[PDB]
């Protein structure tokens, strides 16, 4: 490979699914004291690394390599070491606009299926928010044999046809985990507090949905609210259904729940949520029954309520 | 372009004269006044921004000729010059103007105008003297005005400019210590003497090495074709004609050796080489090892006579390079390459320099040119990158006596032969550079002074070869030990193997194609090394064989593995033991430097065995300046690029900040700054370079494009330790500060800058510990030092330090501080510190965990008090007393901030003023009366919360605004767009500025109250009644 | 026993070893053992406090055993216990964990049936009454040594001690002491805080007298005369002070090595403190007070009853 | 399924295995005209997630309700 694309100037080595070859067999908390992980394949790195140098320094435009990994982290360690790839390009799952953008084209790819009549795509959209352009693909997929095993239509589609295609059918992330929760979107009851439930809504989605001037906002977004009640007057439900908006994720704990006995469990199930919560995206972390960890201002006792909180 | 150059005497910035044509086809007619740009060629790989400089006509001059002034470049036109230059024409004729101009001048002018009344003096003074007019005259940067009188310090920001007085300050500057009376900006002006000697006899000169390679071209006699290329010599002195043999002659004597014929050339007027000094090519300094200064005389031998010798046998130096198995094939075609071009001299008993690129070897192309057309595939494809000598080794026979000594090798009419391989010593660095001349890539130039470890190398390695010449023999054996990756180890010993000229013999155990746990492999791992050793050693000079990453093959004893595995690896840990003995004994001069990367794994059988261990440390302050000044040298930068643009750098940046900023960053960080640092330049130049036309003449690095890349690497090495990210926050920041300011300082800026005075450490101050009231910036203050003072930063988040065992808490204390002491400059943040070291001996025991945790915590913070030094631990706290007594004593938590509520008018409207930093206050309403407003009783953070509030009404106006503004063109009587997307309608964003009112911040402080109680304040109060050592 | 050892190795009786060091908290006790290593020339390992202890059960247990086989491996080691209340309290009259575990090991591993020799084990800690008496038997850490922090009028001797440490030898001092040396009022300003006060003292002065040569007023090294202005007469723009700085930073473009100078007393390229300067530490600095810890140490040395 | 805790130089197989499995799946389907590939699986989860992605609409299969047996039995006891 060196010697072809250094005879054959200006060029590119791209390496596809690249941890397959030089991805480090990660150590499973094994032994680190046998130089860690030093195997073949680590050292087919550094070989390369090596080999290539020698090329770069020569001339930067005669050699350039393009990596692709599933996640940034996880592939060997040593390029990050000898400082041999900077670059942080990673490929979010495309949202709202995407979605239509390309589901016509895949209405269009090879078959040629006629969206039903009076639409733009514009709430197909709305709906499968979550699905990948490899889900999408499969979807129209099945669509097609939904429509095509009715034997009446086979031109247009149909909102019922789209409503019974939608269940039975999941994206590839979190297809295996068979995981069944949120069904209790209520966002419809009103409640009492509507008078007043403007400044929630306002304090979670407006910040987000007038994006261009919130990226002038100089200071810190605020981002915290708390509800006293009278007890259990609609609480739950209503963080359910400000959760079920959907401008956010939602993730809770339940105060009694996590206050166990054990000294280092009772604190760290609390940073449980936040490791998790920060590493996907926006959530809500409603915290129910929080008077139960709240510490009544203790300071004499120093229990563990003190270390919780 | 290319014409032809001429030089005159004129003052310093008279316009150039050019002729007819270059007018003609250059000048556009409709320019009031006509400018271009022109370029001297130089003796070196680079080349020099070209001059800006203003043209008139003279048709006097010939063909595409051009007359400048010698001034423009300090020359003198009395001695020899150059017969061509380059010439670009202006593009559209557009010249910039500067801002800061700058010149020094003497004492004594300096003062006498000072005492002049009237300014426009100068200005008139200014033309009077120098010719110079506003608006037209283009000024250089760093050029002499005169000698002796004044020079100009600077131009900017555009290093060339017009002058322009109601723009250009043209800043005249005392020159107290007059030292421009010695920089003359010529070399000289006459010789020592005229007629020196009728008949010189032979003259002992200094034989230094040619840090170029020369540009067949600038060559001052036409030389003949395909002849004399590699014997050709340079000098400046009036020894050319001392000598009645004109330019372009011989001389043989060279220290009356076994003489070698050399041609020699005057050397041209921009060079500022040293005069008195014959500059040689490579293969004519190679013979001549030590003997600085050699006897050259004339030699008029009328032609190279005999220029047939039957055959030749040449032979192969020994080297690490020459003996590998792949290259056997590059070599030999290189060679008849060599040959059947020109006639090349070969005088006996001599080196023969061949470049070649290694990448190529494995790759060949067909013999199309020796079937037909026989021509070289331009080697502008083939850029040289490694270097072997081949040796004459062949007095051939013929009828002529004397016939070894000045004969040719005819392409048709002789054939050469190699016999075999022989031994010599290469040339040491100080003797040449033979990567610099090659353009290699160049090796680090160590200084000695200031890199211990270097000199402690080459210290073991010097005697080790003055013993090679001593009857007595003794092993010398090396081991390079370091704590990180990086450190520039393998460098280390290449720049030993320069600067002693010891070969280097390079096997990386990496490379080695057996398999990691040598599975029946014993014989493999082990031939390959005995192979690639005895086949060059024998042959090899006093030589270091170098081991990198041993580590990888010399694996620990393992007690958890299988017994086999244990059986084949101790097998090699013995074997390689045995190895080092036989080869140690086998030859004199056999020099065994291994490199680790961890010794503790090394066994013993090894450890012990070994006689010299060398720590090599992370580079501190003197030496990455040095780096520095190193990778953004000239011949460093242009080096590994092709394009026409060179690069360089403004002068005015400071190594030494630069260095403070690069705390705790490797060499190979350096680098990696350094061409980041390349990259915003080249960028930035790209996409400036579309407007009109301005910058043309190279692509510049700068101060801040530099500290961006320090930011950015900084951030990424904190990653690659786990640290996290710390948000950018400065002392702009913070505010109703005044004391606390300077006590940080004290501690910690002081001993960073002017580490002369902390010689012995002292044990500085250790501990800053933010105690007093709640929520008033101690964590903004721990952020603020982490972003501001170019640390590294870790954190210990509240009582996370616990766990659910006995022990594996205090693992976690213990890997906390072992990690900070793995990145020495550090600092160490605790905060909600009383849930992690609580007062001893009270509220119960508990298992006594809390108890087993501070004591842990207080032996390891500075328990050891040796070194602890350079990590910095940092508290805060709602109260101390919380605080067991034994962290309060100084050396631990030493310094005691009160930091708290200002209580104060002045320092409540700072803190406003440092909150409106970025902030849109854009109105006639004043931090005065809005401070009157809001009683002392409020908070830090509560004036944050005003500005919030502020924010968020502003917000929500701006909201009802858009809202209505769009049900003008959403609704369906307008029918316009309902894309709810509509910044795109309203493209006007500055329509969308938020700006305060005293409506805002009226009605904030009345739905603000104080975030603290009076019974908050009354209790904190009574807990500072717990006034520490009272 | 080592300096003598021809005299000292003449009596069979197992050589009185062992030391157990208490007292006041900053008082020199890890440093009066860190610094035996180098003026005796033994081994010291070192124990960093609670390293041993592991959560395995029994983990913690081949931890001692190994640490006292290594201590065995290389003889003879000083064996230091950096603290010595955490590692082994005093057993409890049930379980109380395993610390019953490390403790009952501790004391096979020091006087076993199979007993080393040539070990020193040396502890401190603050609080020692909360070692286990067993441990206080007279043949293991047998001699209690108290250290005393008040010393009143001692408190020179100390001074004078860190003031003219000169642990680096490449300069015949560190602190940049003054002619006169009066560290008598000083001493008896200091109060008797502690051990460590002084060192900081010490430190604090030294903080404040070097702004002298340093920062130097702003008046008595930078800017100092003539060259404070030798641009000219700024009247383009009203850049005035930020301009004369950056041409004072572009005009110092010289370059010089080895620029050494004593002007100081008796040291190179230091602001010696003046005492009388020194004297405005004294109010800072703060001591660690407890009464608790006078009357606790009642305790250890047989309560002083028995 | 990629059982990473394994040994080394095993699951390098298992990868060369599930890869170059779905690589004759697509082979097939693009190569030839009407191959459909059915696939039976004893539990679902096991099949790899570089594979279980590519089949779409997988079938479960449950059990025979009393109304099947009713038809299963009359067809063991037919004629
Ligand atoms: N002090 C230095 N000055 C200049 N360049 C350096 C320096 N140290 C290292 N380098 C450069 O860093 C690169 C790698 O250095 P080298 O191969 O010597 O590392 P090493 O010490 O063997 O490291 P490791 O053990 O991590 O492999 C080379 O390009 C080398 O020129
Ligand atoms: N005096 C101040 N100057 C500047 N910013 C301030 C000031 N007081 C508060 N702020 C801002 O408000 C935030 C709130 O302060 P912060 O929570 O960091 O305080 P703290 O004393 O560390 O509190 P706590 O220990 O109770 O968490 C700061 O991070 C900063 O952005
Ligand atoms: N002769 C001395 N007497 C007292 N302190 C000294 C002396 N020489 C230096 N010091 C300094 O005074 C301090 C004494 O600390 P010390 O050795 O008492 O700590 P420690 O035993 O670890 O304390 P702790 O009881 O808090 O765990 C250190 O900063 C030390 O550098
Ligand atoms: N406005 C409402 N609409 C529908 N359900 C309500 C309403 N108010 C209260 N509820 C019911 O009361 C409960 C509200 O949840 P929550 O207040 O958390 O109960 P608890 O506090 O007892 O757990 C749910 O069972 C919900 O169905
Ligand atoms: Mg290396
Ligand atoms: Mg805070
Ligand atoms: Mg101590």
């Amino acid at each position: 490979w060196c010697s072809f694309c250094y005879w054959y100037g200006p060029s590119l080595i791209v390496l596809d699914n690249v941890e397959a070859l030089f991805g480090k067999p990660q150590a499973n908390d094994g032994d680190p004291s046998n130089n860690g992980q030093w195997d073949n394949a680590s050292k087919l790195l550094n070989f390369f690394i090596n080999q290539v140098t020698k090329i770069f320094n020569k001339d930067n435009k005669r050699i350039r390599v393009l990596f692709s990994g599933k996640q940034k982290t996880q592939i060997n360690p040593l390029l990050f070491d000898k400082h041999f790839v900077s670059e942080t390009w990673s490929l979010r799952a495309p949202d709202k606009h995407a979605r239509a953008k390309l589901l016509e084209y895949f209405f269009s790819k090879n078959q040629i299926m006629k969206l039903n009549r009076d639409l733009q795509f514009s709430d197909l959209s709305l709906e499968t928010e979550g699905f990948s352009p490899l889900d999408l693909e499969i979807f129209t997929e099945k669509i097609f044999y939904d429509l095509q095993l009715e034997r009446d239509c086979d031109n247009v589609v149909t909102r019922e046809l789209f409503s019974k295609s939608l269940s039975a059918f999941t994206p590839s992330a979190l297809r295996g985990v068979k995981l069944t929760k949120e069904t209790n979107i209520k966002w419809g009851d009103i409640g009492a507090l509507a008078n007043a439930k403007d400044v929630l809504l306002e304090t979670l989605e407006w910040p987000t949905k007038y994006e261009p001037i919130f990226v002038n906002c100089p200071l810190r977004l605020r981002s915290g609210i708390l509800l006293y009640g009278y007890p259990g007057c609609g609480k739950t439900l209503l963080a359910s259904a400000v959760a079920q908006q959907c401008g956010l994720n939602f993730i809770s704990v339940k105060g009694p729940e996590i206050l166990n006995k054990f000294i280092g469990a009772s604190e760290q199930n609390i940073r449980e949520l936040f490791e998790r919560a920060q590493s996907v995206k926006p959530c809500i972390l409603f915290f129910d029954e929080f008077d139960s960890i709240a510490p009544k201002r203790g300071h004499d006792s120093t229990g563990v309520t003190d270390r919780v909180v | 372009m290319k014409a032809s150059l001429t030089f005159s005497l004129s003052g310093i910035y008279a316009p150039c004269s050019i002729s007819r044509d270059i007018y003609l086809e250059y000048g556009d007619k409709k320019a009031e006044c006509l400018y271009g740009t022109i370029r001297l060629p130089q003796y070196g790989p680079g080349c020099t921004p070209g001059k800006i400089v203003h043209c008139v006509l003279d048709d006097s001059l010939p063909f595409c000729s051009i007359v400048v002034p010698s001034k423009l470049f300090g020359f003198m036109p009395t001695q020899p010059t150059m017969d061509f230059c380059y010439f670009e024409p202006i593009l559209d004729n557009v010249v910039p103007v500067l801002d800061s101009v700058t010149f020094l001048i003497n004492e004594q002018l300096y003062s006498k105008l000072m005492d002049l009344p009237q300014e426009m003096q100068q200005i008139q003074f200014l033309h009077y003297k120098y010719n110079i007019n506003s608006m037209e005259t283009v000024v250089h940067s760093r050029d002499i005005l005169t000698s002796g009188l004044c020079q100009i310090l600077n131009c900017s920001p555009f290093p060339q400019g017009l002058v322009d007085f109601t723009e250009t300050q043209l800043i005249l500057v005392n020159d107290t210590e007059q030292k421009l009376s010695a920089l003359k900006y010529a070399n000289e002006d006459e010789e020592y003497a005229l007629p020196k000697i009728g008949t010189n006899s032979a003259l002992s000169i200094d034989l230094e090495s040619l840090p170029c390679t020369i540009s067949r071209d600038l060559l001052r006699p036409a030389p003949h074709i395909n002849d004399d290329n590699s014997i050709y010599a340079f000098t400046d002195a009036e020894t050319l004609l001392r000598l009645d043999v004109t330019s372009g002659s011989f001389i043989t004597v060279s220290n009356m050796g076994c003489v070698r014929l050399v041609k020699l050339f005057v050397l041209l007027l921009p060079n500022g080489f040293k005069k008195r000094t014959i500059y040689a090519p490579p293969k004519i300094i190679a013979s001549f090892p030590d003997c600085s200064v050699v006897t050259i005389s004339k030699s008029n031998i009328g032609h190279t006579d005999i220029p047939i010798a039957n055959q030749v046998f040449i032979s192969r130096v020994g080297g690490w390079l020459q003996s590998q198995k792949c290259f056997q094939n590059i070599i030999l075609t290189t060679l008849k390459k060599f040959f059947s071009e020109s006639k090349r001299i070969l005088c006996q008993n001599d080196l023969i320099p061949i470049a070649f690129d290694s990448s190529m070897a494995d790759l060949n192309i067909a013999e199309e040119n020796d079937e037909s057309d026989d021509e070289d595939e331009l080697g502008q494809y083939y850029k040289n990158d490694s270097l072997v000598w081949f040796f004459v080794t062949s007095a051939e026979l013929d009828c002529f006596s004397k016939d070894n000594s000045h004969f040719i090798i005819d392409p048709n009419r002789t054939k050469l032969i190699t016999t075999n391989i022989t031994n010599r010593r290469p040339l040491p660095l100080s003797r040449s550079n033979l990567q610099r001349y090659y353009g290699f890539a160049e090796t680090f130039y160590y200084d000695l002074h200031i890199f211990p470890y270097v000199r402690q190398l080459v210290n073991i390695l010097e005697t080790s070869f003055n013993c090679s010449q001593r009857g007595i023999t003794l092993n010398a054996s090396v081991l390079l030990h370091s704590t990180t990756n990086n450190v520039g180890k393998a460098t280390m010993v290449r720049f030993a193997s320069k600067y002693l000229g010891i070969h280097l013999l390079e096997i990386d155990c990496l490379s080695l194609t057996s398999n990691s746990r040598q599975l029946d492999s014993t014989s493999k791992i082990i031939g390959y090394i005995r192979a690639k050793c005895e086949n060059v050693l024998p042959y090899a000079s006093p030589a270091v064989i170098f081991l990198a990453h041993l580590d990888s093959i010399l694996l620990d004893v393992n007690a958890n593995q299988d017994p086999e595995a244990i059986k084949l690896q101790k097998s090699i840990n013995f074997e390689m033991s045995k190895l080092l003995d036989d080869f140690t004994f086998k030859f004199p001069g056999t020099t065994f430097v291994g490199s680790v990367n961890n010794i503790d794994n090394v066994p013993s059988s090894f450890r012990s065995h070994m006689r010299f261990e060398i720590l090599v440390p992370v580079p501190s302050e003197a030496q990455r300046l040095r780096i520095f000044q190193w990778y953004l040298s000239s011949h460093e930068l242009n080096r590994d690029v092709q394009q026409k643009v060179p690069v360089s750098y403004m002068d005015n940046i400071s190594f030494s900040s630069l260095s403070s900023y690069s705390a705790g960053l490797t060499p190979l960080d350096i680098k990696s700054i350094v061409e980041t640092a390349r990259m915003t330049a080249t960028a930035r130049f790209y996409q400036e370079s579309k407007k009109c036309g301005w910058l043309p003449q190279s692509i510049l690095i700068t101060q801040e494009d530099l500290s961006k890349a320090t930011s950015k690497a900084r951030n990424e090495f904190s990653v690659s330790i786990g640290a996290p990210q710390i948000p950018n926050v400065t002392w702009d920041d913070i505010g109703g500060i005044d004391f606390v300011k300077g006590e940080i300082l004290d501690t910690i800026d002081m001993p960073l800058k002017h580490p002369e005075l902390f010689t012995s450490g002292m044990k500085k101050r250790s501990g800053i510990l933010f105690y007093g009231p709640p929520g008033t910036g101690k964590t903004l203050m721990a952020k603020a030092i982490a972003t501001n003072f170019s640390l590294n930063f870790f954190s210990v988040k509240g009582p996370e330090l616990l766990n659910m065992y006995i022990g594996e808490s205090e693992a976690n204390v213990r890997r906390v501080f072992q990690k900070a002491r793995e990145a020495k400059p550090c600092v160490i943040f605790f905060d909600q510190i009383d849930s992690v070291a609580p007062k001893r001996g009270n509220q119960g025991d508990s298992g006594g965990v809390m108890d087993r945790i501070v004591s842990q915590l207080l032996a390891e913070l500075d328990g050891m008090s040796t070194d602890a030094d350079g990590v910095f631990v940092i508290g805060a706290t709602n109260r101390p007393d919380l605080l067991d007594e034994a962290l309060l004593r100084p050396g631990r938590f030493d310094k005691l901030l009160y930091l708290g509520i200002p209580d104060t008018d002045t320092k409540q409207l700072n803190i406003l003023e440092a909150l409106t930093r970025k902030f849109v206050l854009d109105n006639d309403v004043k931090l005065i009366e809005l401070a009157k407003l809001c009683p002392f009783n409020y908070t830090g953070a509560d004036f944050y919360a005003l500005c919030s509030d502020a924010m968020l009404n502003a917000m929500s106006r701006i909201a009802r605004m858009v809202e209505k503004k769009v049900s003008q063109h959403n609704e369906l009587t307008g029918e316009n767009i309902s894309t709810r997307r509509w910044f795109d309608k309203i493209a006007t964003k500055e329509d969308t500025k938020v700006v305060v009112k005293m409506e805002d911040f009226l009605k904030a402080q009345e739905q603000l109250t104080p975030s603290v109680s009076r019974a908050e304040l009354n209790h904190y109060e009574a807990v500072r009644a717990n006034f520490e050592g009272a | 026993p080592t300096k003598y050892e021809p005299i000292f190795v003449n009596c069979p009786l197992r050589l009185r070893s062992g030391i157990l060091l208490y007292g006041y908290p900053g008082c020199g006790k890890t440093l009066l053992a860190s610094a035996v290593a180098q003026q005796c020339g033994l081994n010291f390992i070192s124990v960093k406090g609670p390293e041993i202890l592991n959560k395995f059960i029994g983990a913690s247990e081949q931890n001692i055993r190994e640490l006292f086989e290594r201590a065995q491996s290389v003889k003879p080691c000083i064996l230091f216990f950096d603290e010595f209340d955490s590692i082994a309290p005093k057993r409890g009259h049930d379980s109380t964990g395993v610390t019953d575990r490390v403790v009952n090991q501790l004391l096979t591993q020091m006087d076993g049936a199979e007993g080393l020799d040539g070990v020193y084990i040396l502890a401190a800690t603050s609080r020692p009454d909360l070692i286990d008496s067993a441990l206080l038997r007279p043949g293991r850490l047998d001699k209690s040594v108290i250290c005393n922090i008040p010393t009143e009028s001692e408190r020179l001797d100390i001074l004078q001690a860190i003031v003219n440490s000169k642990d680096k030898d490449t300069g015949q001092k560190k602190f940049a002491l003054e002619k006169n040396a009066d560290l008598k009022l000083i001493a008896e300003k200091t109060a008797g805080f502690s051990g460590a006060d002084l060192q900081g003292l010490c430190y604090n002065a030294y903080l404040k007298s070097v702004h002298r040569w340093l920062s130097a007023a702003d008046q008595s090294e930078v800017v100092p005369g003539n060259d404070n202005i030798e641009y000219f007469s700024i009247n383009e723009h009203g850049r005035r002070e930020e301009n004369r700085l950056r041409l004072k930073t572009l005009l110092q473009q010289d370059v010089v090595h080895e620029t050494k100078t004593s002007t100081s007393a008796a040291s190179e390229l230091t602001a010696v403190v003046t005492i009388n300067d020194l004297l405005e530490a004294c109010q800072e600095t703060k001591p660690s007070i407890s009464t608790s810890e006078l009357v606790k140490l009642r305790g250890i040395y047989d309560r002083f009853q028995k």
